[PDB]
This record gives C-alpha cells, structure tokens and sequence, in this order.
C-alpha cells in the first residue's frame, strides 16, 4: 500500500469520514482499482469516502488513527504532495521537509458491517433533504425511556417523502415533493444517523440518492456514501393527532408573536414554562407568573373572530415552533383549552406543528 | 401538561 | 423611583454591569438627574451612569439583574421603558408590554468601603488592550501558589508593566505612558483582568486608573469598575530574565512545523525536541504509542549545535501570542530558559524554562 | 517540567 496525493483531494474526504473500542478510532484506508478508499465507524453507522489516484501507486490497505492523521493532512501548507508508504506495522507520511511515522491496527481487523437489500430507492436534491431535517428535529425526545421517539420518522407516500419528529407533547411533520411514484414505507433513523445525514449536505449542485433497507438507510453525495442501522420499533401515527374540524383560527405576524411569547417566558416557571393565552376579537393577551409572584404581560392585535378562550401552554414549545418557522405570517388552528393547537406558515401547509396545552 | 397520546 | 428611558441607552450600560440572594440583583438608583446601575460579587463592583432627559422622580431599589436586562433587551428597537416602584415591586412599562418583577430594598445592598488611591495615571484604551492580551495567556490556572493566579501591574518611571507566570513560563509587556511614577507593584485577580478587558470597547475615551494598597478602580466614559487585590508578593521574575545562542525564523513557518508535531507529541506531557545547527532547525515528538513526526526549517543561526526539550503548548502559545513575521529565540544551554521575543520589538518578551 | 522559581 502506496499512493502521492495533494492535499486538497484528501481535505473534503477526511473531514467528512472522521472510542468505545481501539479500532473505532482509527480510518481503514484501502488502495484498489487505482482508487483509495476511507472508511469510519461506530458500529452502528459507516461513513467512506472513495478518492481518485492520478499519480504511481500500488495496492493494499491498513487503519490509522483518525485525528491524527486528519489533522496531520490539514496541518500541512497549501499545495503540499502527501506521501504514504508502510514500513512494518507503521505507516509513513512525507511532504516537504515533515515526516510522520503513525502505529497502525491490522485492516483485517476492521470492522465490517454486513450486506443488506434495498426496498425503496429515490433521488432528490439536498436542499430537500436539508429541509426536512431542519423543519423536524427539534421535535426528537431527549433520551427519553421510548427510544423510538428520539429518532426521526422517514416515511415514503405517492410522489412525496416525509419527516416526523414527537416527544409525546409536541409534534413536527413536513412533507415535500419528489416527482417519482414511491412505495408505502416508514423507517425510524436514530438522532446520530440524522446529525450525519445533515453533516454530509454542502447545498451544491450534486444530488442525494437514498436507499432504504428493511434495517438500513444508504445516502450517496458525490464521492461520499453514508449508512446507518435503522431504529428498531414502532412509531405514533401523526394523521390521528392533525385537529379535526377546528373551529378557532388566529393570524398574526411570526416576529411580533416570537418577540412577544419570548418576553412572557422571563416571567414564567422555571421547571414548568405555563404561559396563559387569552384569545378574543382581534386580539391575543398572553400572561405569565412564577412563584416568586413575578408577572408579565403582552397584548397583540391579531387576525381572530371566533369564541373567547383561556388555553395553556409551555412556552419552550410554542418558541421552538416559531423559531423552527422562517415566514412572516403565523395561523394557529385551536378547537377547545383541552386539546391540541396546530401551528403553521400561513402561506404554506409542506409543515404542521402539534403542540398539547397545559392545564393552570 | 397533557399528551399528544 | 420613577424613570423613563430610550431601550437603547439602556443596553450597554446593562451589558457592562451584568451566592447570597442580593448578589444576583442590580442597584437602581436615580439622583440628580441620572440613573446608576450597580453590579456586585464581593471582590468586585460595576457601576454605570445613565443621563435622564425624560421627567423622572429620585429614589432607588435592587432588581434582578438577568431578569431586568432580558426584559429590555427582548424589547423592540426603540422602545421606551417607563419603570415605577408599587409596593414591594417594580414595574417595567414599554409599548402595550407590562412586568412586574420582585424587589431588594437598596440599603440592604452591599456597599464597599471607601479607600485611597496611592497611584493614578491616565492611558489610551489600546495600550491597556494590549498589555492584558500579550500576559494573560501565562497566569496560571487554579494553581495552590495564589499570588501566580493573577496579573502583575507595576510602575516604573514613565512605564507601566504587566507580569504572568505559572512558575514554568513568563510573559513580561513594558509600555510607555509619559507621566513620570513612582514605584509601585500590585496583583490584579483572574477575574478583575477579564473585566479590565471587558470594559474596553476600543473607542476615543481615555482609561483612568486609581490604584490603592488593596483597590484598583478603573474609568472609562460612564462606567466605573472595582476589584480587590490579590494580598501575596509575586515572584523576582527580572532574577529569571538571562545569552550567547540566538536563532532568527519567521514566524508562521515556526508556529506552523511546531502545531505539526505537537499532534504526535504526549497529550499530558507535550514535550517536543529541538535540535539547532548552522542555519536549520530540527524539530522532533515522540509518544507512548511510539508514533514519530519531524520537522526541518531553514533558520538564521551560526553558534554551536545544540539538543533542548520543550512544552509545545508553552511554545505555541507565545508564538500565537506575537502578531509579527519574525521571531528571536535566546538560548545558553538545554538546561536553561528561552528568551522568545519579536525581532522587530523589545516591548514584550517570554521566557520558557526547559523540559529534561 | 521545569521549574522558575
């Protein structure tokens, strides 16, 4: 194993495949077919990157540690010719006047996931991908007891792919397009597959191409491929949970409302975050109290002609929802102070947020 | 707080 | 009280002034026409001066402090915030925006006592800036030697002088300020240099310094900043300051070739070898896991060859710390300090001591 | 490590 690179064709791989276990730490590097191919783990998801090898080089392979020699790569001056060879049971990398002689583990050692069946592929930009996990991930439990919950929902469905993300207390759906008819599928990718299926998007011009297995997700970008183990389990079905008939309808501005429930917050318990909202005529007043008898007050002129009503809820919520949306009109869909709001971009139904009220 | 379920 | 004051106004000042209940509070109190805002931990105090154009009423209470400045900062751009006292509660007023918050009365509020100031001197702003930046890095951390914990602020003739040592590296900054001194030394806590820093924002307004035998104020515009002194005799560091070896390099190529083998150096330990000879330097690290790198550089040297071990974290931190492109090492033998300077400046100089 | 003072 041999092979002269410049560095700027190993920066983009490097940072992108980089423990429980010593070899879990280190990058299996193989030459082959006039190609070098890097490879990190987890046990649990495998990143490779697969590099092509203009310059001499001959074939084998070996793992080295990955920081190092990452940081090694990155730490050499621009335009620099790197240089990698094996002399026993260390690797050597030269360029310029710098050598660095590494401890290797055996590549045989490595290890290697087993082979799994595709059941849906699709093809879709990673604008769309981005999207998806951006409108959703807020919404993941936080190491909660039901492990299903702390994963994100991708489901397939006629022509559009969707993400699902619940805590059992508040929910985000987002649907989007995809312009190729899709099989009927749901599978539940852990919180780290999601961290890295948004770490591996840079916006450009190349698309995304997924695979789903029975206990498998595959992500291809360029010369990357991204795998992970999906969540064994059985996710809540959202369509039971979307407000029925609602007969309560409010607009108002994004910023004002986001400007205003973030002000009551301040005043609000610190554990339990009640906010009360009062709703009439054209008009929303929310209130605040801790027990320290602080309180605050916020009143707004919004879009609302039904009932007057008193509901409760958890300011952390309603923020992220706000937070989560980019646009500058709000609806929310209410029925009655016991059950459920729907929030949402006025101009746009691609993304719903679920969030159950509070009782004070 | 109530639940979604 | 009662004051009522543009959001913007506000901003800074609340910025600038933020265990026992009271501490977690600010000190409002409006008087001739101004409002001051007072901050607290014991050590040290922040006070700021707000001028009151709009009707106001005097008087004066505590409020909490994150509390209060989350509440004016949540406000919208160019607000105007009308605040009352009504009963044991303060009430903040802005737009159709409404809060109440809990009270401490202001006589319970800890007030330090008065002291004399022995020393005072004025300077611009970017010398201060630059005394703090160029010795902070070498303070040591949580070190049971006190006293090597802060900072060294000394006098001499027309000078001013910052110190930092952890008892393994120095770093000594000298500035001239034309005002003639007497001699006096004292020793600035961690945390009263992070503020010192702190209160610069890097404008026109002077910085005006009063020190005392256990006080340091400091002036600039219309805040005042307090710190305690740290009661210890900080070590001779002139007894450390030495030199027949000197090495001139450029200073990113050196900063460079020392961050490379610093990777495969010992995490704990960071110790890296020098070999210096006619024109070059060899710089190698080694670890447990016996990985090796090594380094070679064209340098301008021409006294004898010579083999010595250093901390690459000590080495480093001096070289980020000199924004300059050439570099001055001082050398005697492998058993004695570095001298590390600019070669184009004598303002600042580092001493590193040697690893075996 | 040494070793100043």
């Amino acid at each position: 194993m041999k092979f002269t690179v410049e560095r700027e064709h190993l920066l983009k791989p490097l940072q992108q495949v980089s423990p429980t276990l010593p070899i879990l730490g280190n990058l299996l590097l193989q030459v082959a077919d006039g190609t070098l191919s890097l490879t990190g783990t987890d046990l649990e998801m495998e990143m490779v990157a697969r590099v092509a090898l203009v310059q001499p080089h001959e074939p084998g392979a070996t793992t080295v540690p990955a920081r190092k020699f990452f940081d090694i790569c990155r730490g050499l001056p621009e335009g620099a010719e790197i240089a990698v060879q094996l002399e026993g049971e260390r690797m050597l990398v030269r360029s310029g006047r710098s050598r660095f002689s590494l401890s290797t583990l055996p590549a045989a050692d490595f290890p290697n996931l087993d082979d799994w069946q595709s059941e849906v592929e699709f093809t879709l930009p990673q604008a769309t991908m981005k999207r998806l996990i951006e409108a959703t991930q807020f919404s993941m439990a936080h190491q909660d007891v039901r492990y299903y919950l702390n994963g994100m929902l991708f489901e397939t469905e006629g022509e559009e792919l969707r993400t699902v993300a619940t805590d059992g207390h508040r929910l985000a759906v987002c649907s989007m397009p995809i312009g190729q008819s899709l099989p009927s599928h749901s599978v539940i990718v852990p919180r780290k597959g999601v961290i890295e299926l948004m770490r591996m998007l840079d916006g450009g011009d190349n698309p995304l191409r997924v695979q789903i297995g029975s206990n498998n997700i595959r992500a291809h970008v360029g010369d990357f491929i991204f795998t992970s183990k999906l969540v064994d389990g059985r996710f809540p079905d959202y369509r039971r949970v979307l407000p029925k008939n609602p007969d309560k309808h409010l607009e108002a501005g994004c910023d004002l409302l986001k400007q205003a429930f973030a002000r009551a917050a301040i005043l609000s318990n610190e554990k339990f975050r009640g906010v009360r909202l009062y709703v009439s005529e054209n008009q929303l007043k929310i209130t605040a109290n801790n027990p320290e008898q602080e309180e605050a007050e916020e009143i707004l002129d919004v879009t609302y002609s039904g009932a007057e009503m008193e509901i409760g809820f958890n300011v952390s919520y309603v923020l992220d929802v706000l937070n989560a949306l980019k646009c500058e009109n709000v609806r929310m869909m209410l029925t009655d102070s016991v059950s459920s709001v729907q929030i949402e971009d006025a101009a746009s139904q691609s993304a719903a947020y679920v969030v159950m009220p509070m009782r004070l | 707080q109530a639940d979604l379920f």
